[PDB]
C-alpha cells in the first residue's frame, strides 16, 4: 500500500510535536555549508534522514520544520519524502529488517530467508510486530550481491543467510545484544568462499611501476 | 607486522553509531574552504 | 545577421541560435503534437509526444526541447516520427479511463484529437488500468485525476506564473500523482487558468460542470470589465444564455490568462 | 605482438590491491600500498598532462555506458567563465548484480580520494561530491573517516599535496532510489530535488550541479586515475584489446559454486572467468542455461554464446548484448528463465522516477505482460506485442532506465521463445 496522499489524524498532524534537539541544529549547520551560498535548498534530502534519525520517522510535523529552516517550500519537501524509499512517513518497528528479493539474491533462495522471517516473528511481508520491535518488507538490490542472500536490518547488512542464520539474528535483537554485521558462511567479504583466488601476494610498496618521466 | 593476509582488517563498521556520518561531517568544516557565492540568498529573491 | 539555416522537411528557414525544433516547424506553419510543451511556461519535455526525426540521425529528438543545430533537416511526417508519436499516444492511453461521455473535457480534448490525427485506431491493451482517487483544491476546480496524464503543466504554472509552490508530485513510477499532497485548497486570483493549460479533464470547471459541450457554443469576442486591465474574453453562450467565460490571447494585455473573477 | 588471449591477471597489475580488505584501510595502511605517491608531481604537470595519461590509456567509463574516459573529462578542460566547477562521484551502486563499487569505498577509499584530486585537477574542478547511496551508511562512514585524514595529513583541503590547488571532498548520501544513479538525475539528487534525470542539451559539462559545469564519473574509473598517471597510459593500455582497455571489477553472483568480487584483465573469456575465479557453475559447466553478462540493463546470452564470448565493450556487443557494470550473474537449469527475468522488470517498475510518459506507463504495461508469461496466461500472438512494446520505449526516453527495461525483455524473446509458448500450451490444456 502506502499510499501517497496524507491526511491528518490525531498521531500525524501539523501540530505533531517535532523540533531538532540542540544538537542536531549544530549538525545541520554544518550540512548546509557543503553546499553552495544561495542553494541552501540542496540540504533537504540529509536535513530529512537527521530529522528521521532522531525521530524514526517523518510526521508531517517533522517535515515541515525542515522546509521552514531551509526557506524551502512545504510542497518540495512532500516530493522529498515521498519519492526517497528510505523515508518512512508511518512509524517502524525498533528494527527495519528489509529482505532483498531481486534476482541475483532469488537465484540463491531468498524466498527461504523471508519464509524463516515470518514464521519466527509470526509476520507477514509490510507489517510491524505486536512489540512494535520488528518490521517485515522486500526491497531491491542493495548492493551486497556477490554475499546473497542479505539482509539490512537499520544500518547493517547481515549476508550469506541462511534459514537458521537469520533467526539466530532476530533472537540476538529480540534479546537486546548488537549482532556483528557482515556475511555468516566463515568468509569475511566479497572474496571466493573457497579460498583467495587473487591478492595473495605482498601487495608492492611504494613507487612500484611508476614512470621514468614522473 | 609480518605480512598477514589472513584476518579482515576492516572491523571499525562493527560500532559505528546513528550520527557516526554527521559528526564526522561536523568535523571536517574547519578544514573546508569557502563556498561559492550565487549573489542571492535564494532563487525565490 | 546571426541567422542559422534549418531545413523542415526540405524548405529552408532561418531560426536565431537558441530556437528549438518545436519552434522551426512553426516558421513554416507546421505544428508538432504537444502535451507538456506550453510556450508561456518552462520546458519540461516529459510527455514524449513531440519527438521529431532529425535526417541522418538514429535517434528521435524531443522537438520542444533540443535548440537547432546548423543544417538539421527536421523530418516532421517520416515513418520514424509516425510510429514515435503511435507508440506515446498508445502508452498515454494506457491507464486512461473511459470517461469520454462523463468528461466535460470532451469535444475539446487535446487527447482525443491527438489520438485521432497522429496515434492509432485500436489498443493491444488487455489489463486493468490505474485508478487514482480524486483531490479537492478549491469550490472552482474540479479534480478527477484518474484522467491525469502527468504532464506537470499546473506544476510549473501554480510555481512560475502565479507564484504558488503548492502543486507538486508525490510517490515515483506509475504511482506518480499530482497534487497537493496534503489536503489544501489552490485558492489564487490566478487559479482558474490551470483549468485551461491541462490538456486533459483532470481539472475542469466546478460551476461549468455537465452544463454543456464545445461544440454547441456560440462564441463572442468581449472585454472583462471586472477590473480596469481589460482582458480580452470569450463569452461562450448556448441558445440565448451565457455558459462560461474563457480567456482570449491578447500578447499586451493579459496573455491567454484572466482573473476568478473575470473567469 | 599485441596480446590475442588475454586473462590470467598478476597480483602486481592489480590496482585495486585491498579489494578483499584483508590489510589495513587507513592512511598508514594505503600509503604502504602505494597511494598518495608523487601526487604533488602529476597535479604540478597540469591538466592536459593528466588528461593525456587518461586518453591514451584507453580507460572507458565503468558505470555502465562505457564512453571514453580521456574525452569526457576534456570538456571540462576549458576556461572559466565566473561560476565553479565540480567533479561527481558516483557512488550509486544500485544495479542489480554490481558490488564493485562498495569494495573500493570501504576498503580502499584513499584510492578513491586520491583520484578525486587527480581527476579534480585535471578538470579544474574545486571540490568533489561523492554522491554514496543511502543503504551504504557503513561505507560511507569509512569514506568519511578517510577523508578526515587526507585532510589532517594536508592530502587535501587548502594547499592540496603542497601542490597550491586548493580541493574538498564531499560526501553526500543519498535517500533510496536506483534512478539517482543516472548521472542528471544523481544532481537533481544533489540540489535536493526529486532524483529525476534532464533532458541533454544542456550536458553537465556547460550546465550541471547548482547550474555549474560538471562531470559525472563512476567510483572505479576515478579510483584508477591515481595509478593511470603513476604507471603511466602505455601500461593500463597493456591489457585487454584494442579500444577495451584496462582492468575490471567482475561481480561474479547467481548459481555460482564462490560467488565472488575479483579484479580481472578486459577481454577474459566467460567461461574461463566462472571457472578459474567462481569456482565453475553449480553443477557444472554443462548445467548452465543462461548468463546476464553486464548487470540486468544487459540482454542475457544462453549457454551457445557464452562458451566462446569475451568480456570486453566490443565483445559483448557482438553477441547482441552489453558489458555494462561487468556484474555477472549466472542461471542453471533449475532456473525458470521467465520467472527471473520478469522480476527484473518488477525491479524497474519499482525504480522508474515516473517523468516521462514511454517508462512510466511502458514499463509498468511489460510487468503485467510478464507476470502473464510467468503463469503462461496469455497466447503467442503476445509475444511479438510485447516485443512492439519494448521497441517503443527504447530510444523515447528521457534516460537510459527505459532502454535498461526493454533489453532483458528482448534477450529472453530473443534467446527464449520456446520457452514461452511451451508455457502457454500447458495453461491452455491445463485450464481446459
Ligand atoms: C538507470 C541508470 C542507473 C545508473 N546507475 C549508475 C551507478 O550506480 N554507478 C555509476 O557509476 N553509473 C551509473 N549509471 C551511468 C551514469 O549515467 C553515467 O553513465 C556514469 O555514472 C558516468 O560515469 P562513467 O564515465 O564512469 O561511465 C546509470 C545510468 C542509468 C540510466
Ligand atoms: S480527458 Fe479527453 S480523452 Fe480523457 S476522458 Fe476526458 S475527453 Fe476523453
Ligand atoms: S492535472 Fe492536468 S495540467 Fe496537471 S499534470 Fe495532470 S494533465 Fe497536466
Ligand atoms: S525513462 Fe523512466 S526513469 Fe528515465 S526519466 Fe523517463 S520516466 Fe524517469
Ligand atoms: S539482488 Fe540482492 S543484493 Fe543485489
Ligand atoms: S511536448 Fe516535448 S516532450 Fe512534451
Ligand atoms: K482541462
Amino acid at each position: 500500500g502506502a499510499l501517497f496522499v496524507h491526511r491528518d489524524t490525531p498521531e500525524n498532524n501539523p501540530e505533531t510535536p517535532f523540533d531538532f534537539t540542540p544538537e542536531n541544529y549544530k549538525r545541520i549547520e554544518a550540512i548546509v555549508k557543503n553546499y553552495p551560498e544561495g542553494h541552501k535548498a540542496a540540504a533537504v534530502l540529509p536535513v530529512l534522514d537527521l530529522a528521521q534519525r532522531q525521530n524514526g520517522w517523518l510526521p508531517i510535523s517533522a517535515m515541515n520544520k525542515v522546509a521552514e529552516i531551509l526557506q524551502v517550500p512545504p510542497m518540495r519537501v512532500y516530493e522529498v519524502a515521498t519519492f526517497y524509499t528510505m523515508y518512512n512517513r508511518k512509524p517502524v518497528g525498533k528494527y527495519h529488517i528489509q529482505v532483498c528479493t531481486t534476482t541475483p539474491c532469488m537465484l540463491r533462495n531468498s524466498d527461504s530467508i523471508l519464509e524463516a522471517i515470518q514464521k519466527k516473528l509470526g509476520i507477514k511481508v509490510g507489517e510491524t510486530t505486536p512489540d512494535k520491535l520488528f518490521t517485515l518488507i522486500e526491497v531491491e538490490c542493495l548492493g551486497a550481491c556477490v554475499n546473497a542472500p542479505m539482509v539490512q536490518i537499520n544500518d547493517n547488512y547481515y549476508e550469506d543467510l541462511t534459514p537458521k542464520d537469520i533467526e539466530e539474528i532476530i533472537d540476538e535483537l529480540k534479546a537486546g545484544k548488537i549482532p556483528k554485521p557482515g556475511p555468516r558462511s566463515g568468509r569475511f567479504s566479497c572474496e571466493p568462499a573457497g579460498g583467495l583466488t587473487s591478492l595473495t601476494e605482498p601487495p608492492k610498496g611504494p613507487g612500484f611501476g611508476v614512470q621514468a618521466g614522473l | 607486522e609480518p605480512f598477514d593476509n589472513t584476518t579482515y582488517k576492516n572491523l571499525q563498521h562493527h560500532d559505528y553509531s546513528t550520527y557516526t556520518f554527521l559528526d564526522l561531517n561536523l568535523d571536517l568544516s574547519k578544514f573546508r574552504m569557502p563556498q561559492p557565492s550565487s549573489g542571492r540568498e535564494s532563487p525565490r529573491h | 545577421s546571426n541567422l542559422i539555416e534549418v531545413f523542415v522537411d526540405g524548405q529552408s528557414v532561418m531560426v536565431e541560435p537558441g530556437t528549438t525544433v518545436l519552434q522551426a516547424c512553426e516558421k513554416v506553419g507546421m505544428q508538432i503534437p504537444r502535451f507538456c510543451y506550453h510556450e508561456r511556461l518552462s520546458v519540461a519535455g516529459n510527455c514524449r509526444m513531440c519527438l521529431v526525426e532529425i535526417e541522418k540521425a538514429p535517434k528521435v529528438v524531443a522537438a520542444c526541447a533540443m535548440p537547432v543545430m546548423k543544417g538539421w533537416n527536421i523530418l516532421t511526417n517520416s515513418e520514424k516520427t509516425k510510429k514515435a508519436r503511435e507508440g506515446v499516444m498508445e502508452f498515454l492511453l494506457a491507464n486512461h479511463p473511459l470517461d469520454c461521455p462523463i468528461c466535460d473535457q470532451g469535444g475539446e480534448c487535446d487527447l482525443q484529437d491527438q489520438s485521432m490525427m497522429f496515434g492509432s485506431d485500436r489498443s493491444r491493451f488487455l489489463e486493468g488500468k490505474r485508478a487514482v482517487e480524486d483531490k479537492n483544491i478549491g469550490p472552482l476546480v474540479k479534480t478527477i485525476m484518474t484522467r491525469c496524464i502527468q504532464c506537470t503543466r499546473c506544476i510549473r504554472f501554480a510555481s512560475e506564473i502565479a507564484g504558488v509552490d503548492d502543486l507538486g508530485t508525490t510517490g515515483r513510477g506509475n504511482d506518480m500523482q499530482v497534487g497537493t499532497y496534503i489536503e489544501k485548497m489552490f485558492m489564487s486570483e490566478l487559479s482558474g487558468n490551470i483549468i485551461d493549460i491541462c490538456p486533459v479533464g483532470a481539472l475542469t470547471s466546478k460551476p461549468y460542470a455537465f452544463t454543456a459541450r464545445p461544440w454547441e457554443t456560440r462564441k463572442t469576442e468581449s472585454i472583462d470589465v471586472m477590473d480596469a486591465v481589460g482582458s480580452n474574453i470569450v463569452v461562450s453562450t448556448r441558445t440565448g444564455e451565457v455558459m462560461r467565460i474563457l480567456p482570449r490571447m491578447h500578447e499586451d494585455i493579459n496573455e491567454e490568462w484572466i482573473s476568478d473573477k473575470t473567469r | 605482438p599485441k596480446k590475442t588471449s588475454f586473462g590470467s591477471l598478476k597480483d602486481e597489475d592489480r590496482i585495486f590491491t585491498n579489494l578483499y580488505g584483508r590489510h589495513d584501510w587507513r592512511l598508514k595502511g594505503a600509503q604502504s600500498r602505494g597511494d598518495w605517491y608523487k601526487t604533488k608531481e602529476i597535479l604540478l604537470k597540469g591538466p592536459d598532462w593528466i588528461l593525456g595519461e587518461v586518453k591514451t590509456s584507453g580507460l572507458r567509463g565503468r558505470g555502465g555506458a562505457g564512453f571514453p574516459t580521456g574525452l569526457k573529462w576534456s570538456f571540462m578542460n576549458k576556461p572559466s567563465d565566473g561560476r565553479p566547477k565540480y567533479l561527481v562521484v558516483n557512488a550509486d551502486e544500485g544495479e542489480p548484480g554490481t558490488c564493485k563499487d562498495r569494495e573500493i569505498i570501504r576498503h580502499d577509499p584513499h584510492k578513491l580520494v586520491e583520484g578525486c584530486l587527480v581527476g579534480g585537477r585535471a578538470m579544474g574542478a574545486r571540490a568533489a561530491y561523492i554522491y554514496i547511496r543511502g543503504e551504504f551508511y557503513n561505507e560511507a562512514s569509512n569514506l568519511q573517516v578517510a577523508i578526515r585524514e587526507a585532510y589532517e595529513a594536508g592530502l587535501i583541503g587548502k594547499n592540496a599535496c603542497g601542490s597550491g590547488y586548493d580541493f574538498d571532498v564531499f560526501v553526500v548520501r543519498g535517500a533510496g532510489a536506483y534512478i539517482c544513479g543516472e548521472e542528471t538525475a544523481l544532481i537533481e539528487s544533489i540540489e535536493g530535488k526529486q532524483g529525476k534525470p534532464r533532458l541533454k542539451p544542456p550536458f553537465p559539462a556547460d550546465v550541471g550541479v547548482f547550474g555549474c559545469p560538471t562531470t559525472v564519473a563512476n567510483v572505479e574509473t576515478v579510483a584508477v586515475s591515481p595509478t593511470i598517471c603513476r604507471r603511466g597510459g602505455a601500461w593500463f593500455a597493456s591489457f585487454g584489446r584494442e579500444r577495451n582497455s584496462g582492468t575490471k571489477l567482475f561481480n561474479i553472483s547467481g548459481h555460482v559454486n564462490n560467488p565472488c568480487t575479483v579484479e580481472e584483465e578486459m577481454s577474459v573469456p566467460l567461461k574461463e572467468l566462472i571457472e578459474k575465479h567462481a569456482g565453475g557453475v553449480t553443477g557444472g559447466w554443462d548445467n548452465l542455461l543462461a548468463v546476464i553478462p553486464g548487470g540486468s540493463s544487459t540482454p542475457l546470452i544462453p549457454k551457445s554464446v557464452c562458451e566462446t564470448v569475451l568480456m570486453d565493450f566490443d565483445a559483448l556487443i557482438q553477441a547482441q548484448t552489453g558489458l555494462g557494470t561487468a556484474a555477472v550473474i549466472v542461471m542453471d537449469r533449475s532456473t525458470d528463465i521467465v520467472k527471473a527475468i520478469a522480476r527484473l522488470i518488477e525491479f524497474y517498475k519499482h525504480e522508474s522516477c515516473g517523468q516521462c510518459t514511454p517508462c512510466r506507463e511502458g514499463v509498468d504495461w511489460m510487468n503485467k505482460v510478464m507476470a502473464r508469461f510467468v503463469r503462461g496466461d496469455a497466447r503467442p500472438a503476445e509475444i511479438d506485442s510485447l516485443w512492439e512494446i519494448s521497441k517503443q520505449i527504447e530510444g523515447h526516453t528521457i534516460c537510459a532506465l527505459g532502454d535498461g527495461a526493454a533489453w532483458p525483455v528482448q534477450g529472453l524473446i530473443r534467446h527464449f521463445r520456446p520457452e514461452l509458448e511451451e508455457r502457454m500450451q500447458q495453461f491452455a490444456q491445463q485450464h481446459q
